[PDB]
């Protein structure tokens, strides 16, 4: 899973 | 009690202890350079529980920065609120941890501690009564993880009668790939048994899956994530930051939530649940607040409450609203659903209401319970955890920085018991 | 900070180190004079493209490389060519005499001539460092110099700079372009000496990647500078973490975490795309989703192995150029659907994915196509264990009659040295093996 904020 | 010292560690620990710090100095009225700048006079009464005070009545925040690369301190220091804090308080090396629980606490960390523990005594001094500290970090990481646990076990030894409190992110392959993160997690679990006071539950499950399932993310990003944290972590820590009756400082608080030294391991809730770009023009009812602040769904901490029993909750109601009705819908539910709340602690939900409401919300509710079912969590981990141990997978990692298979065993042994103790009560 | 280190040892691991360190400075907008107009920071810098170069007051950027062979011909092109002004001198070390093709001398006889000085000189490099990460060793498994001189540098290396990471590209021998009978001998060798001195080892198949250049780029019969060229794409992809950095961008020594379960394990397969010419590719986009699914199809692996009969103990995926989350996360969800993809009980099953949003580039005159984005995906698989057997069966046919072993002997190695090289290398087969059995 590819999660930057 | 008065005082309290911030530290957050690593990336996670970093990002969401900024997101907190923005947050809250809304509330408070300071602005990024650190003056005052807010209209009502309770955002000043118990300025001095999270802030200094300074030449020219400056607010600078009372935190410890710490990380053992500095990539996400470099970006915190031009973040937006970045030049509020105070510049000795950066302390940070440039090895990294590689997401090693060992590097953090045995190694790499071991080597920057000491330097860390001396920024805590400054402010420690600063204080004119201590209640204790809190804590922002990951579990799953090396830095926050490792080097977090060991600057708990080594402030416990300076401060032992001071309150340890935390806000610890765990992990969850939903969120992360990196295979080893039940490793680091399991041995923080270990650590935060023994050495914290209260521990809030912060679940990457649980908000990962609120951001796309409820508030229909299909990408969920890390600011999606805590922009969810910084709301939960404003709520927990509203009875501590303005003027209050119930849970007003965290001794209390753990007295009134605690009911076993080892059993502080917190539930914790929010609504209305809110995504920084959802519009949340119309304001719930009281009676939506409530049952939604004990709704699953807005659990923060991926458990079923149902499946477990309330030892203790505490509720925070924020805005300008109806106290009689809060009292009302509060009693409705403990007695609607009583059978989840244990019967050999009475009145076991307590409640408080600041007229104060978060930045964006006029209504807004925290939730905050110690519920037995806490356990799925840790017994999520342990999973997690088991099918690589017991083929002894990634751990020369670990014993490559000098740790041993039992220290992993005693690790996994005491996580188990936790989960055994939650259900030994859960039964009564 | 975080400096590597690269080692080019040999013909294969010099031709490759060309086309690499070519490439890199095309990358980054580095002249073959060293001068780079986009760094304004002059005589120094933090940037992540200094983790590989070096800068000097003349605003001169220097490959932080050694280039060593024992004899001097394929390095004196180097010294001779486009990118001479690149390097300095003292970074270019030859002997006189090769090692004929022979491990024992590449380790021993000639090779013992010369390890002084290439440590020395290797030294000098690691001075520079303000916090070296560890090193790079490009390297042929065939060759004398490539397998024998690899080793010994390799076991000097982990005496002199302790547990400092040291991690391989293998070039593994193919026939259709082998030059020596007793290649199969001189990697069995080398694989063994290094094995316990090697933290993560990227093995490329020949024979793979010249099937490649055959099929994907209608190359008639590849050369070393078709393969060389196709095979710095690759590295590039795998470096691109350490030498870029962006909000996506995950660090190899992550992808390293995911890969490595026990430290003999650490032969992760390649499978890069797309590798496409640019006849094909006119006209025609390839998609995030389109890239990723040719991760899974063997036709583009960099080893002959099959990862359908094996299990995956681990799969990364290094995107660059063009790619966003979104279409990633989509990606994967189809390949979770449409192949089957068994892990190993005890291992999660999550990719563990970084993104550089660099584009590739492509060098000049190149076969390859200029694509907006590509994407190479480092899985542990037991199929791996596959470039063993066929090697050790090799080796094993020739030792039966002891053939050639007369070489190895009279440069002073024994049976003994031989048996105990083949032993480890059935104990990796068999390691290979035990990873792969479910748990109880
Ligand atoms: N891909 C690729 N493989 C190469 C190249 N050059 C040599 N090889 C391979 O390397 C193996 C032979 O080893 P070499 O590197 O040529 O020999 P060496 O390392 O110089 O050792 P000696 O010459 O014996 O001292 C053969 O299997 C070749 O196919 C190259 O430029 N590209
Ligand atoms: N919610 C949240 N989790 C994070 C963030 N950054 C990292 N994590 C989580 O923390 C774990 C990685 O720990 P990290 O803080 O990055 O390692 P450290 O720097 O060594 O302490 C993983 O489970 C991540 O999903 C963040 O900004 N928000
Ligand atoms: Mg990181
Ligand atoms: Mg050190
Ligand atoms: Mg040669
Ligand atoms: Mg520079």
């Amino acid at each position: 899973v590819v999660x930057x904020f | 009690m008065r005082e309290i010292v911030h530290i957050q560690a690593g990336q996670c620990g970093n990002q969401i202890g900024a997101k907190f710090w923005e947050v809250i100095s809304d509330e408070h009225g300071i602005d990024p350079t650190g003056s005052y700048h807010g209209d009502s006079d309770l955002q000043l009464e118990r300025i001095n529980v999270y802030y200094n005070e300074a030449t020219g009545n400056k607010y600078v925040p009372r935190a410890i920065l710490v990380d053992l690369e500095p990539g996400t301190m470099d970006s915190v220091r031009s973040g937006p609120f970045g030049q509020i804090f105070r510049p000795d308080n950066f302390v940070f090396g440039q090895s990294g941890a590689g997401n090693n629980w060992a590097k953090g606490h045995y190694t790499e960390g071991a080597e920057l501690v000491d330097s860390v523990l001396d920024v805590v005594r400054k402010e420690s001094e600063s204080c004119d009564c201590l209640q204790g500290f809190q804590l922002t970090h990951s579990l799953g990481g090396g830095t926050g993880s490792g080097m977090g646990t060991l600057l708990i076990s080594k402030i416990r030894e300076e401060y032992p009668d001071r309150i340890m409190n935390t806000f610890s992110v765990m992990p969850s392959p939903k969120v992360s790939d990196t295979v080893v993160e039940p490793y680091n997690a399991t041995l923080s679990v270990h650590q935060l048994v023994e050495n914290t006071d209260e521990t809030y539950c912060i679940d990457n499950e649980a908000l990962y899956d609120i951001c796309f399932r409820t508030l229909k993310l299909t990408t969920p990003t890390y600011g999606d994530l805590n922009h969810l944290v910084s709301a939960t972590m404003s709520g927990v820590t509203t009875c501590l930051r303005f003027p209050g009756q119930l849970n007003a400082d965290l001794r209390k608080l753990a007295v009134n939530m605690v009911p076993f030294p080892r059993l502080h391991f917190f539930m914790p809730g929010f609504a209305p649940l809110t995504s920084r770009g959802s519009q949340q023009y119309r304001a719930l009812t009281v009676p939506e607040l409530t049952q939604q602040m004990f709704d699953s769904k807005n659990m923060m901490a991926a458990c079923d409450p149902r499946h477990g029993r309330y030892l203790t909750v505490a509720a925070i109601f924020r805005g300008r609203m109806s106290m009689k009705e809060v009292d009302e819908q509060m009693l409705n539910v403990q007695n609607k659903n009583s059978s989840y709340f244990v019967e050999w602690i009475p009145n076991n939900v307590k409640t408080a209401v600041c007229d104060i409401p978060p930045r964006g919300l006029k209504m807004s509710a925290t939730f905050i319970g110690n519920s037995t079912a806490i356990q799925e969590l840790f017994k999520r981990i342990s999973e997690q955890f088991t099918a690589m141990f017991r083929r002894k997978a990634f751990l020369h990692w670990y014993t490559g920085e000098g740790m041993d298979e039992m220290e992993f065993t005693e690790a996994e042994s005491n996580m188990n018991d936790l989960v055994s103790e939650y259900q030994q009560y859960q039964d009564a | 900070m975080r400096e590597c280190i690269s080692i080019h040892v040999g013909q294969a691991g010099v031709q490759i180190g060309n086309a690499c360190w070519e490439l890199y400075c095309l990358e980054h907008g580095i002249q073959p004079d060293g001068q780079m107009p986009s760094d304004k920071t002059i005589g120094g810098g933090d940037d992540s493209f200094n983790t590989f170069f070096s800068e000097t007051g003349a605003g001169k950027h220097v490959p932080r490389a050694v280039f060593v062979d024992l004899e001097p011909t394929v390095i004196d092109e180097v010294r001779t060519g486009t990118y001479r002004q690149l390097f300095h001198p003292e970074q270019l070390i030859t002997g006189k005499e090769d090692a004929a093709n022979n491990y024992a001398r590449g380790h021993y006889t000639i090779g013992k001539e010369i390890i002084d000085l290439v440590l020395d000189r290797i030294r000098k490099l690691a001075d520079q460092c303000t916090g070296l990460q560890g090193f790079l060793v490009f390297h042929s498994f065939g060759g004398g110099t490539g397998s024998g001189f690899t080793s010994l540098l390799m076991e000097r290396l982990s005496v002199d700079y302790g547990k400092k990471s040291k991690l391989e590209f293998s070039i593994y021998p193919a026939p259709q372009v082998s030059t020596a009978v007793v290649e199969p001998y001189n990697s069995i060798l080398t694989t063994h000496t290094t094995l316990e001195h090697s933290d993560c080892a990227f093995m490329v198949d020949n024979e793979a990647i010249y099937d490649i250049c055959r099929r994907n780029l209608d190359i008639e019969r590849p050369t070393y500078t078709n393969l060389n060229r196709l095979i710095s794409q690759i590295v590039s992809s795998i470096t691109a973490s350490l030498r870029f950095d962006g909000a996506l961008n995950v660090d190899l020594t992550e992808f390293q975490t995911n890969l490595v379960p026990y430290p003999r394990i650490h032969f992760p397969l390649a499978t890069y795309a797309p590798v496409i010419s640019a006849e094909k590719a006119y006209h025609e986009q390839l998609s995030v989703a389109e890239i990723t699914n040719a991760c899974f199809e063997p036709a583009n692996q960099m080893v002959k192995c099959d990862p359908r009969h094996g299990k995956y103990m681990a799969c990364c995926l290094l995107y660059r150029g063009d790619v966003v989350p979104k279409d990633v996360n989509a990606a994967i969800a189809t390949i979770k659907t449409k192949r089957s993809i068994q892990f190993v009980d005890w291992c999660p099953t999550g990719f563990k994915v970084g993104i550089n949003y660099q584009p590739p580039t492509v060098v000049p005159g190149g076969d390859l196509a200029k694509v907006q984005r590509a994407v190479c995906m480092l899985s542990n698989t037991t199929a791996i264990a596959e470039a063993w057997a066929r090697l050790d069966h090799k080796f094993d046919l020739m030792y039966a009659k002891r053939a050639f072993v007369h070489w190895y002997v009279g440069e002073g190695m024994e049976e003994g040295e031989f048996s105990e090289a083949r032993e480890d290398m059935a104990a990796l087969e068999k390691d290979y093996e035990e990873v792969g059995v479910d748990s109880v």
